[PDB]
């Protein structure tokens, strides 16, 4: 049918600026608007503005004027054109505040073509993520979570793992390098009140195998291409392990 | 630099002549800033940053 | 302002039931509504334009209804792929506005939470630090309340909360919480014992642990 | 025929607050409705035409809605000069009808009337008649009812009443009423009495004077 | 913007006729209709009828069709209408009844310009009061009012006057020739069943004022150039005025 494709996700210091680029292609229609929307994670969904890539004619929701600029690139497209049609568009987010941290969507708006009126958002990009904070690209604290003083058999007991103290949120984890799949819950994110993230991963079990099985977990992170692997046996004031 | 005029003073076409988005604060004399800067090359490229953004309530 | 509203903040039902989600606006939008479904890790997709017209290739299940100030989206019999977030949107004026959104949820038989707790480990204790974990595992419905209750007292000024959704196979939620301080503050107590209050439990539940073992 | 009914015959609030006026159309007008206001000694002025266009002289203190039979005028906040008569009108049909209107009362703390009775004089009794003047002064609200008695027999017929506007700088109302008798019938009785019921009173009050005092 | 002006108020016997008139000016629009409406103070507001003054072509409510005739000037409707556009409109009330006692308004109607449809009224005059009565030219009878339960000391908090049996409403009342303008209260009017007017007025003074200063009211009226004044200090059963 048609598709939109836009810049990869990006992370920035506050008081700087960033530009998101969008491209659209393959629809039959010629002169639609392209529009930008944003969403602080699950907190809402706001239309910001748009352009008509033929006319320029930048148009804004009043809430974003001064804090954003919108542009599009005209091209050497002839009056006949005779290709699949294409367009290029941008938001320049400027004087950044940490509250600007959101996913930003490009979308096709039929408003001009539908008799110069308002319209619904007809087709959407993938969405892309802007992260705003002063923090440095710290790699995680990666310690093993210690199972508690054991409740013993006749039921189910505690087992799991913890990851803390990183910037750039995109860590990943894997138990026994993928040999454990079911029974794993991984709690997706936490924000540590000052820019750093945290994660935990857990395995609900019958009480049979603490101090006995080779329970082991990988941790992976993108800053410095850091990668880690650890066992999760009971060790605190004393120790009991396989 | 390229220079503005306000009869009593002169300054670059790259700093606020009086204040940001002047026309909302001081309209009938902002009419006169373009009778002083009337026919020189610089100020018609400072208007790009002098009737432009959000003051402490207005947005454009 | 045109103020939007979606009446069910959530809708829970079993596959094969009629879903029906409902929308209000503070003054007449007079058509100029649309409906979307939204999926985790995706951008939205269109369902309905105007009051009642299906978007490109949207099959049959969805239908839109209403006029003036009051509107609804109906699903004829909800399929297992349709469980998603859902949005109304207005385009009667230059402030195009989306609703708060609604989540549509698989209704199932009740299951109550199991409670777990965990001590710190040597890498934190060498780093001047102690970190302690509290879990609720694998329960439905999910509207539980929890507290750290260490030496019976509320711990919160250092301690966060986190959630996970219905699992796609098991249809249950879980919680994770952390307590973290200097290793010297972690010694101030002897009964680390987190609580749960829940609708599938008969009374609040707690499980207890001690520092130094 | 297309009868227009405004639900509040009167309404009351302070300045700085949102009045919510409404009209019922007896049959569908399908928009084609307007709102006006008026002050005494003036023709009306238009506020709103169709559901929600304001006239080009009108500030955002006024707003409207309705799309079939049911209509609303919402005043964003009354300034101490917007207290006036308001009317709807429809133009869906050849019989252009206004409503009977709504008057807004400036809300304040109550004050009970000093009711009085004020006797007639020789300047009137030289011309064959006498008028007794009950005179409820400087009171709020104007919800008082008044009734007249002579030798304690009731005189509800001739004894007409007249009311101020929202008078003074603060809407202190008054009422003036004039029991009026022929000279012979004024002389055939000896006790004149007048009685008041009001919201600011505890219970009804009667005041009286006697012939020859 | 625009204004409507209309002739001054009228007073008439039953079974007589009235030629009320109005003028419009200053609008950019040429083809608006002029419409006539009325209210009695004991009634709502009603449309009677109207014209498009260029054509004539009167249109009426069935309540008034044949009760009134509506007409206009040849408004100098030439080509080159570059002078400010203006027009005059007239109504002819005939053999009128006491129920025709009302305020009559001139108002502008856009119905022909909005694609020949029924319409709301865009702008208004001040209105002409038309008065129908069996009565005839009279100045006021006037009376001093005795204090309530007369005491001449402090037992009441107003001092007053009564006015009766005049014709044409605009008597006017003033306290100490208008110097005592503060603390006045006055009541609107009543027509008696005899077809003649009456009014009451007071100064809100304590009875301790009596002879502490002198208290009077001065009245003016227009018919027969009638003018009158008297004391309001005690004057009834005895002469104890202070």
């Amino acid at each position: 049918q048609v598709q939109l494709v836009q810049s990869g996700a990006e992370v920035k210091k506050p008081g700087s600026a960033v530009k998101v680029s969008c491209k659209a292609s393959g629809g039959t229609l010629r002169k639609y608007a392209i529009s930008w929307l944003r969403q602080a994670p699950g907190q809402g969904l706001e239309w910001m503005g748009g352009i008509i890539p033929i006319f320029g004619t930048a148009n804004y929701a009043q809430k974003f004027q001064g804090r954003v600029t919108i542009t599009a690139d005209e091209s050497t497209t002839t009056p006949y054109t005779t290709t699949p049609y294409t367009s290029t568009a941008y938001i320049e987010l400027t004087s950044l505040r940490s509250e600007d941290t959101a996913v930003y969507y490009c979308a096709r708006d039929l408003g001009p073509l539908t008799g110069y009126s308002y319209s619904y958002f007809d087709y959407w990009g993938q969405g892309t993520l802007v992260t705003v904070s002063s923090a440095s690209t710290k790699g995680p604290s990666v310690f093993p979570l210690a199972p508690s003083s054991k409740s013993t058999s006749g039921g189910t007991a505690a087992l799991g793992c913890l990851v803390k103290d990183y910037f750039p949120e995109p860590v990943t984890v894997s138990w026994n390098s993928g040999a454990l799949t079911s029974g794993v819950h991984t709690f997706p994110a936490v924000l540590q009140s000052s820019g750093l993230y945290s994660l935990s991963s857990v395995v609900t079990v019958p009480s049979s195998s603490l101090g006995t099985q080779t329970y082991i977990c990988n941790v992976n992170h993108k800053p410095s291409n850091t990668k880690v692997d650890k066992k999760v046996e009971p060790k605190s004031c004393d120790k009991t392990h396989t | 630099p390229v220079m503005c005029l306000l009869a009593n003073t002169t300054f670059p076409c790259s700093q606020p002549p009086c204040t940001p988005c002047c026309y909302e604060k001081e309209p009938e004399e902002t009419l006169r800033m373009l009778e002083d800067n009337v026919m020189r090359p610089g100020y018609y490229q400072l208007l790009q940053a002098s009737l432009t953004c959000s003051p402490h309530r207005q947005r454009r | 302002e045109i103020v939007m509203t979606q009446s069910p903040a959530t809708l829970s039902l079993s596959p094969g039931e009629r879903a029906t989600l409902s929308c209000r606006a503070s003054q007449s939008v007079s058509s100029y509504l649309a409906w979307y479904q939204q999926k985790p890790g995706q951008a939205p997709r269109l369902l309905i334009y105007d009051a009642s017209n299906r978007a490109t290739g949207i099959p049959d299940r969805f239908s839109g209804s209403g006029s003036g100030t009051d509107f609804t989206l109906t699903i004829s019999r909800l399929e297992p792929e349709d469980f998603a977030v859902y949005y109304c949107q207005q385009y009667a004026n230059s402030r195009r506005t989306f609703g708060q959104g609604t989540k549509v949820e698989i209704k199932r038989t009740v299951a109550a939470p199991s409670v777990f707790i965990f001590p710190p480990s040597d890498e934190q204790l060498k780093s001047g630090t102690a970190s302690v974990v509290c879990l609720l595992n694998n329960f439905y419905p999910r509207e539980a309340k929890v507290q750290w209750k260490v030496d019976n007292a509320l711990q919160s000024g250092n301690s966060q909360e986190s959630v996970t959704e219905q699992d796609s196979k098991d249809s249950t939620y879980s919680l994770s919480s952390t307590l973290t301080l200097s290793k010297a503050d972690y010694e101030k107590h002897k009964v680390y014992a987190c609580e749960v209050t829940h609708q599938g439990l008969s009374s609040p539940v707690t499980k207890s642990f001690n520092r130094g073992e």
